[PDB]
């Protein structure tokens, strides 16, 4: 439209301190950075400040061009690095934070955040200059609850190998519709149609006032008395969802939670109230979940188009929470593929040929569903079980129902649903939703050295009481879990002790287990306590509490 | 019938047999000329 | 592609399949299934080559155009205040609307009552209340089925003839619709959606054995359908109330041995249902010899005339406005059940025949 800014600009291609000192930044070692603030844009240049929301898409051609003149007059050797340069404009204002997800405003600079899920360094010539890649941009949110437009990236040889997993980076570009399928031999994109370009890629208050009430001890009394108001459940499975609302080098750890009910009752819909606390749930069904349920599978593809990299939800909550649903519903086949992934929560090969690793922290929850009637059959539970071994041994507690036909107790839950229904027809609190997620941040304390084998001593004398009476019968497997459960207990109070109050629940639970494996005969020989080489080789650690077993000169180690 | 090519892959995959095996057999009966191949080539050309 | 309304189609109808073009704001605006409820100068004259008539067949052989987004009501209210005065109204009030079965009251009861509706929207972005009521009736050994009864209440607006499964049902399983000039399967769960807004009856409901178990269960729970095919993906709204009978493989005999493994049927999806239904047939001569002489009445009617006083369907849908007026009941009557609820959970333990434990 303009002439004036055209010509002298197209010329131009014929607080400076730092970029002197950024030009250059580059060098042989390839840090494969680019930061540039966008004020000093205009700063520089204030004509094309205001050409910036206007015309943003010549400086695309301009760029590149321009970037290969400054470096080949100076100095010729710094070709060879990554004979490429990205435009690496940084945000103009605006700003959308929920309008963005509109297919109206195309031929726009648009301002966006999103994930790298994975990499395709591990699959396989048209069709071989891009790839494909699994892009989300809603996060977990009840507002988030309707279903929104998946974004399908497609990377042009250029941002390759260049991805990790676990940024949280900004994504800012032009929308532009160049639907490249015009010769109708391909696939298409959802109802935002448009092809999706990535330009930004980083490489290298209510929570202030909220925590001033947090270390407060007034609401620190009442907070364990109000945790589970919805329907009050059994004291077992609060345990359980503390323990899962806090989540808590290789200092991991999973948690299974098991419920014993039955689906008609809304007890299997008990786990859905728990998206609303919870930041990340995404619910399976078994079979035919949404787009990947976690499982990897492979269909048949035509002559033209790329095979799919499955992301699961496993990847999107990296150092996040996963909640699953529906457990012993899935297909066999899927069990297969998910047993191996399952028990290292990666995919680890050490042939030192192909070397790769996809993260999966997530705390899997699920839930596990009877098959048939609870305790029908007169026959062995563990016994009668024709399925692999070690998929059953995944579940860390297994926990039994206490009592049968309580009409009290059940009377209250009645009320609730007929008052419930109350408040919804027509008649003419966020505070409290993350006291207790922002805690699980924030809370790192230390150890200890002189105490460190005074709280490992405990638990060691009640391994060796059950070997008294008995041939191997308990697993350290088991108290695996135990000592990762009362790691929370501190990390609430940090009151450096343990009250004897929450000995006695912790008791509960073992109970319960010994009751679902061993025959109703349980009630004559484990009478007193209801009533009142390489694994070997484990066991010689916890005599002397040191968990490393490279502590012997690790002088020699840190020179390394 | 109800063993049909859409399906005979999974059979192998249920057999604990990765994608490799389906090339190895499956990709290489029907180039030599079984009748299963040819039945694609005369009900299904024009059918699919 | 908008297909012509089935009602308003006669007996044979070879509908007639619209091609009309939506902008925008049929997005995330219309359910797959329901109905539409909104000079020259140099002297440059012909003889130069280059005319192709590849563009002309193409787009002109279509259909183009585009389409953009009192007493009466008193007479019918009168005959249900004016007929309150007569004594067991509610008696006569069940057996008027079948008037042509015999036998099998408690079958027709549940029926009848399916009718009610009522369902809560969400405004405090809950979950939703479910209104709706699914009841499955065990009958017939599947011979001569008893599921005949059926039929009657096809002769009612708002249903879906159901094909029973054993069929090709290109609905519901929604395929990839672009082989890169086109393709026959569709992207299409019409095959229940059909009776959003009223309500489905579902034959054959013993044929769910592979493709529809997994299906039911999701539409049943989640009153909604996740299509995902890697090109479409989307969630919809099925909310209509789910009318089925079941029969067993071959005959009834868990009269005498246990349901355990005997039923052998799909106890996730049987366990969702409301209530069931057992017929029993019973040595009562007076209403044996009845059954049929019901049934060949109607080739008498040389001598007898019926005359139609009011259509036993446009009463109902008195009703379906009834909705938006508020009841405003209190909660004093609402309650009383409730507390008499109790007592019920317990008297199911009383005893009594047993024939399937639900609690």
């Amino acid at each position: 439209p303009r002439l004036e800014i055209h010509h002298r600009f197209k010329n131009f291609l014929r607080g400076h301190n730092v970029f002197k000192e950024r030009i250059s930044d580059m060098c042989k070692e390839n840090r494969e950075s680019l930061v540039v603030n966008y004020e000093d844009l205009a700063a520089r240049e204030h004509v094309l400040a205001y050409f910036l929301p206007e015309a943003p898409a010549e400086l695309l051609q301009i760029f590149d061009e321009a970037a290969l003149e400054v470096v080949l007059a100076m100095y010729p050797k710094y070709d060879r690095i990554t004979n490429h340069i990205h435009v690496r404009i940084s945000h103009l204002p605006l700003v959308e934070e929920l309008r963005s997800l509109r297919q109206l405003h195309l031929n726009q600079l648009i301002r966006t955040s999103g994930v790298v899920t994975s990499c395709t360094g591990v699959l396989p010539t048209i069709y071989q200059n891009y790839q494909r890649i699994r892009i989300q941009e809603s996060p977990g949110k009840v507002a988030a609850g309707r279903l929104p437009r998946s974004k399908d990236a497609i990377l042009l040889a250029d941002l390759v190998d260049s991805c990790k997993p676990g940024d949280e980076i900004e994504l800012t570009g032009i929308y532009h519709n160049n639907y490249d399928g015009s010769l109708n031999t391909a696939n298409g994109f959802p109802v935002f149609a448009t092809v999706i370009l990535a330009n930004h890629v980083a490489k290298k208050e209510d929570v202030k006032m909220i925590t001033s009430l947090s270390k407060d001890q007034q609401i620190g009394e009442k907070i364990f008395a109000s945790i589970a108001p919805s329907i009050y459940g059994h004291e077992d499975i609060k345990r359980g969802l503390a323990l899962a609302l806090f989540g808590g080098h290789k200092v991991r750890g999973d948690i299974n939670v098991l419920l014993c009910g039955d689906p008609g009752t809304a007890k299997s819909q008990f786990l859905k109230y728990i998206e609303k606390v919870s930041s990340r749930a995404i619910f399976t069904t078994g079979q035919g979940a949404s787009a990947v349920g976690l499982t990897a599978y492979v269909q048949r593809h035509p002559v033209s188009r790329e095979w799919t990299l499955e992301a699961g939800a496993l990847v999107l909550a990296d150092r996040g929470v996963c909640l699953i649903d529906e457990f012993d519903k899935m297909n066999d086949q899927d069990r297969t593929s998910i047993h191996e992934a399952m028990e290292q929560q990666s995919i680890s090969i050490s042939k030192a040929g192909i070397v790769t690793s996809l993260q999966a922290r997530c705390t899997v929850i699920a839930a596990a569903n009877p098959i048939g009637g609870r305790y029908d059959p007169s026959l062995t539970f563990s016994e009668n079980v024709d399925l692999t071994e070690p998929i059953i041994s995944r579940f860390d507690i297994l926990c039994v129902v206490r009592d049968t036909v309580d009409p009290v107790q059940d009377e209250m839950l009645a009320r609730f649903v007929v008052g419930s229904h109350v408040r919804h027809h027509p008649s003419n609190q966020e505070v409290l939703k993350k006291y207790i997620i922002y805690a699980k941040e924030r809370v790192h304390p230390k150890l200890n050295q002189m105490d460190q084998d005074k709280v490992a001593k405990m638990y060691s004398d009640l391994r060796k009481e059950s070997m008294a009476t008995g041939s191997i019968p308990i697993t350290v497997r088991h108290i695996e879990s135990m000592i990762r459960m009362a790691e929370a207990h501190a990390r609430i109070h940090l009151r450096d002790y343990v009250i004897e109050d929450d000995v006695n629940m912790a008791i509960r639970v073992m109970l319960e287990s010994f009751i679902d494996t061993q025959k109703f005969s349980v009630m004559r020989s484990m009478r007193k306590t209801f009533a009142r080489p390489e694994k070997d080789l484990v066991d010689k650690a916890r005599q002397i509490n040191i968990h490393n077993l490279s502590a012997f000169y690790d002088s020699e180690l840190f020179r390394m | 019938s109800q063993v049909s090519e859409h399906s005979i892959i999974k059979d192998f995959t249920k057999q604990k047999y990765p994608e490799h095996a389906i090339h190895k057999v499956l990709q290489l009966m029907l180039r030599r000329g079984e009748i299963q191949h040819r039945m694609q080539r005369k009900v299904l050309y024009r059918l699919k | 592609r908008i297909q012509e309304t089935q009602a308003e189609l006669p007996r044979g109808s070879i509908p007639r399949s619209l091609e009309v073009i939506l902008r925008a704001e049929a997005v995330e605006s219309a359910q797959a299934g329901d109905k539409c409820d909104f000079g020259v100068d140099g002297y440059e004259t012909e003889g130069i080559r280059g005319l192709r008539a590849l563009g002309v067949r193409d787009l002109s052989y279509r259909l183009v155009f585009l389409a953009c987004c009192n007493q009466m009501t008193v007479k019918e209210w009168e005959k249900v205040f004016e007929m309150s005065q007569d004594k067991n109204l509610y008696h006569n009030l069940c057996t008027s609307l079948f008037p042509t079965i015999h036998g099998n009251d408690e079958v027709k009861r549940g029926v009848l009552l399916m009718l009610f509706g009522g369902v809560p929207k969400t405004t405090g972005e809950g979950t939703s209340l479910r209104g709706d009521i699914n009841v499955c009736i065990v009958g017939d050994p599947s011979t001569a089925k008893s599921q005949f009864l059926k039929h009657v209440e096809e002769f009612s607006p708002r249903a879906v003839y159901t094909s029973g499964k054993a069929s090709s049902a290109a609905g519901l399983t929604a395929a990839v619709v672009r082989d890169e000039e086109s393709h026959e399967f569709v992207i299409e769960a019409g095959a229940l959606m059909l009776a959003d807004n009223g309500v489905c009856c579902i034959d054959e409901f013993d044929k769910m054995d592979v493709r529809d178990q997994v299906a039911i269960h999701e539409a049943m729970e989640q009153q909604t359908i996740s299509i995902t095919k890697a090109g479409v993906k989307a969630t919809l709204n099925a909310r209509t109330s789910i009318l089925a009978a079941a029969n067993p493989i071959s005959g009834h005999y868990d009269r005498s041995k246990s349901l355990k493994q005997n039923i052998n049927l799909s106890a996730p999806i049987m366990s969702r249902f409301d209530l069931f239904f057992i017929l029993v047939d019973e040595c009562n001569e007076v209403t044996d010899y009845a059954i049929a002489r019901r049934i060949v009445d109607l080739h008498s009617r040389i001598e007898e005339s019926i005359d139609r006083v009011y259509s036993l369907d446009d009463i109902r849908r008195y009703l379906l406005f009834a909705r938006q007026f508020k009841p405003k009941i209190s909660k004093e009557s609402e309650d009383f059940i409730v507390e008499q609820y109790k007592h019920l959970r317990q008297r199911d333990g009383s005893g009594v025949t047993k024939s399937s434990w639900r609690i």
